[PDB]
């Protein structure tokens, strides 16, 4: 219970300290002082070099380190790309190391598919828009969103489950915090017609409660309740209607969601 | 099981227009929303020739005149335009559940 | 004086561990002042402090991880131009991060050569003068 | 490239076995997976067994008492066997490599073969 | 031999990241290969490394220069050379990295490289014994 006690201390004397008279003069002093600084370079930013530079440093591989994009910043990004850009002995062990092999057949598949499909590209788009929009959406319970992505049985799944919580009266509002380790953890071949799929794996912090819905107030989880967990999904792309204008002809196959823990 | 008819038994068709071939299955041949319906192409004295996988996807090195196309129970293979070779057995075989099991076929001829 | 010499492996393991603390502490200092930009209003205090160390240990590992790899590259180049040459001077540090900037933007094309090795190259150029200033 | 070969006996004695050996070569029984279809004129084409692609091995249900399908890594075989044959068992017995999709994507030359005496 | 404690830190900084981005070099070089498509191959690595190798990297990095820093900090203190030093550096490095899981993971996690080390320093023990017959 001491580490309970000594929490709200700390608590208590940081908002004393930040809601103090001169804290709160010094914090809007560096407020300010920040403000007309990042205007004062605001038209060296504005220089074709920055954008050089920073496309040079950033080029938004940064991602891979964590971050949540935001449901609308996440749609202009995909808008924007979409208007322009996406428009003896040892020889004969080593001889085994070339030949082809199950995850060669699978990402070979999807090559035919889209031609500029690769494991880096792919990764990207996961990364960037599919795995924040399907994540946002599930923590949310947008069955809309999930029903153009998931296929019958794992949606069947989610519907179950979202349909016990009309009985309940409650409704999900979840938050999806920050995104990390979004990568293709296989790619395995589905017996016995070897369907190529992709395994999926990622880490996200999220915030799971539940509303009543007549009212509002909460009927699970907590407001301040961050979890760490673990998602695994299997995804396959449908030959046929890949002028899809959202999944491009991606399919979630199995959405599993396990490992959760707390985090901060 | 899955019991799959094939019509017409028998076609005729003159150089550079259409000659479509249909598929239908007694049940479904969906899994997870892809029609596992193959077409084969035999020439007289030769094995089966690999056309369409999966319903539309061309096989390696099969001519762009070669289209597979419907879903559910209903399938179709149409061949557009059609060459002087392109005259054999063709048949629709479903990948579902074993056995495999493959059409009646269709004789496919020159006028 | 400081940062002992003795052979190419002390350089390559100071350089990489002094430049990646360098990218840690700066990138987590960055990452620090722009996740109190991003503080959401009326936000319990845990999502105050998660939301700062979210931007902290994103921003800070991006900075470090790449100017490690920078210091790797240019360490393993610089010692290894230094090898044939048979003596290190100023002109071949520059060389080293003037083609260590090259390498490390390979596959973004022609243009962002010249930023990437420019701005190493300036790196080195900056690090030089500190070295004997310094020592 | 991928190329499958089968060596199999024609004229097979009524109520004897037949076996037939399918020798691939461009691939690796490990990675793919080998079906036998039969070709009858008077019933078609017709699906026998298959050696899956895991190593297991899956019969129709007309001829799981008669069929046995076995394979050898090593020397790239794929061995069938069918322990009584009859005058309707008369027809081109193929060997299919199966790929995605379970597309039969490459075939053997075919073993035609006769139950007669 | 060793150089003097205080800045060897910035020593085992520069030696686990060259080791981990060295080591994420073969690994990921081989894995990309593996995954990628048949004319690919050669691609995959590139991407694999370029993308992940810098990662693994800063993961040994900052796991070999914290123990270092703590074992400077042990020693600065306890005024030892005793084995144990490493023990308690090995403590502290693990429950530092893993301060964000909570209590009972920063416990779990300390627990977890005390003991790990432990075997390391038995095993180096046992083989300077069998060494001296
Ligand atoms: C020097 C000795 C310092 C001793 C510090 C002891 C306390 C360590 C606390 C800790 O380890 O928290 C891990 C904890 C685990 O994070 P995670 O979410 O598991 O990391 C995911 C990453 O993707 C995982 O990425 P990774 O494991 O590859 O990278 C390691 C990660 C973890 O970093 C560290 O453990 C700290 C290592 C020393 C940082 C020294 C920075 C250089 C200072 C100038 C020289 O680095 C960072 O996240 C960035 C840290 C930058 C801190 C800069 C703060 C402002 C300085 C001005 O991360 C943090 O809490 C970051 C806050 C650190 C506060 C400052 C601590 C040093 C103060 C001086
Ligand atoms: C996206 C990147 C973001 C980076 C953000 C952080 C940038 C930090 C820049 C720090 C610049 C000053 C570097 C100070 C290093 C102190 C090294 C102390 C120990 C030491 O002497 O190591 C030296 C190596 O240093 C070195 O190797 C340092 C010089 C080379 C630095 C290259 C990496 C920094 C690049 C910054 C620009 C990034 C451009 C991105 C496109 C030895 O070497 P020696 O000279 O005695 O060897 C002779 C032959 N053995």
């Amino acid at each position: 219970k001491t580490l309970k006690k000594t929490g709200e201390t700390m608590e208590h004397i940081a908002t004393k300290a930040w809601e103090s008279e001169l804290g709160k003069n010094t914090r809007k002093a560096a407020a300010a002082t920040a403000k007309k600084l990042d205007e004062s370079f605001e038209p060296v930013r504005q220089t074709k070099i920055y954008k050089e530079v920073s496309e040079v440093i950033d080029d938004g591989e940064s991602s891979r380190y964590g971050g949540f994009i935001t449901k609308e910043q996440r749609r202009l990004k995909r808008e924007r790309d979409l208007a322009s850009g996406k428009r003896r002995k040892i020889t004969n062990k080593v001889g085994g190391f070339f030949a082809e092999t199950e995850s060669s057949r699978v990402y070979s598949q999807f090559k035919l598919m889209d031609p500029t499909f690769s494991n880096e590209s792919f990764t990207r788009h996961l990364r960037e828009y599919i795995v924040p929009e399907i994540l946002e959406a599930y923590v949310k319970g947008d069955v809309k969103v999930l029903k153009k992505w998931f296929s019958e049985a794992p949606f069947n799944v989610y519907a179950a489950q979202q349909k016990i919580f009309k009985e309940q009266d409650v409704y999900a509002d979840g938050r999806i915090l920050d995104i990390r380790g979004v990568e293709i953890v296989s790619a395995k071949l589905l017996a016995p017609q070897d369907i190529p799929v992709l395994v999926v794996g990622c880490r996200a912090q999220e915030i799971n409660l539940y509303r009543k819905k007549k009212t509002g107030e909460i009927a699970a989880g907590d407001e301040a309740n961050i979890l760490m967990s673990s998602y695994a999904m299997v995804f396959t792309r449908d030959p046929e209607q890949i002028d899809d204008d959202e999944t491009e002809g991606w399919k979630i196959l199995e959405f599993v969601r396990g490992g959760s823990r707390q985090f901060t | 099981d899955i019991v799959l008819t094939q019509s017409p038994a028998s076609l005729a068709v003159s150089l550079g227009q259409r000659a479509t071939i249909s598929c239908r299955a007694s049940e479904s041949v969906d899994i997870y929303g892809i029609s596992f319906m193959n077409w084969f192409q035999q020439k007289p004295g030769q094995p089966p020739k690999l056309l369409i996988y999966a319903t539309s996807n061309q096989g390696s090195g099969v001519p762009a005149r070669f289209s597979g196309s419907g879903s559910g129970t209903d399938f179709s293979l149409n061949i557009h335009p059609m060459e002087e070779d392109d005259t054999a057995m063709y048949f629709c075989q479903q990948s579902k559940e074993v056995p495999r099991t493959f059409g009646g076929g269709t004789k496919l001829e020159i006028k | 004086g400081l940062i002992p010499s003795r052979g190419w492996t002390d350089d390559l393991c100071y350089g990489t561990g002094a430049v990646y603390l360098l990218g840690l502490g700066i990138g987590g200092f960055s990452g620090m002042m722009q996740g109190l930009q991003n503080i959401p209003p009326n936000s319990p205090g845990k999502l105050q402090l998660n939301t700062v160390l979210n931007h902290i240990t994103k921003r800070g590992p991006f900075l470090g991880n790449n100017a490690g790899i920078l210091a790797l590259s240019y360490n393993i180049i610089n010692s290894t131009i230094d090898a044939l040459r048979g003596k290190h001077d100023t002109a071949g540090s520059i060389g080293a991060g003037a083609l260590t900037g090259a390498l490390f933007k390979s596959s973004k094309g022609l243009k962002p050569m010249g930023y990437s090795s420019a701005m190493v190259a300036a790196a080195c150029a900056v690090w030089c003068s500190v070295k004997k200033r310094l020592l | 490239q991928v190329q499958l070969k089968q060596s199999g006996p024609g004229l097979v004695q009524p109520s004897q076995s037949l076996s037939i050996t399918c020798t691939v070569s461009g691939f690796s029984l490990t990675t793919y997976g080998v079906h036998w279809v039969r070709q009858s004129p008077g019933k078609g084409l017709e699906w026998l067994g298959v050696m899956w692609r895991g190593g297991s091995t899956d019969f129709n249900a007309a001829f799981m008492s008669r069929l046995s399908i076995t394979k050898d890594n090593s020397k790239s075989q794929v061995f069938f066997k069918m322990n009584s044959l009859q005058a309707d068992d008369t027809a081109i017995y193929y060997c299919a490599r199966y790929g995605n999709y379970d597309a039969m994507d490459y075939w053997g030359q075919g073993t035609s073969v006769t139950v007669s005496s | 031999s060793r150089d003097p404690c205080p800045i060897v830190i910035l020593n085992d900084f520069g030696g686990a990241f060259a080791m981990g981005a060295i080591g994420g070099v073969v690994w990921h070089g081989i894995k990309g290969f593996r995954n990628s498509p048949l004319g690919e191959r050669g691609s995959g690595a590139m991407s694999a490394i370029k993308a992940r190798a810098p990662v693994l990297g800063g993961n040994f990095g900052v796991w070999g220069g914290l123990f270092s820093t703590f074992d400077c900090a042990v020693k600065a203190v306890r005024k030892r050379e005793d084995p144990w030093n490493a023990i308690i550096a090995g403590f502290f490095t693990g429950g530092a990295l893993a301060v964000r899981g909570g209590w009972r993971h920063t416990r779990n996690s300390s627990i977890t490289c005390a003991c790990l080390l432990g075997v390391i320093e038995g095993v180096g023990l046992m083989f300077q014994r069998y060494a001296a017959w």
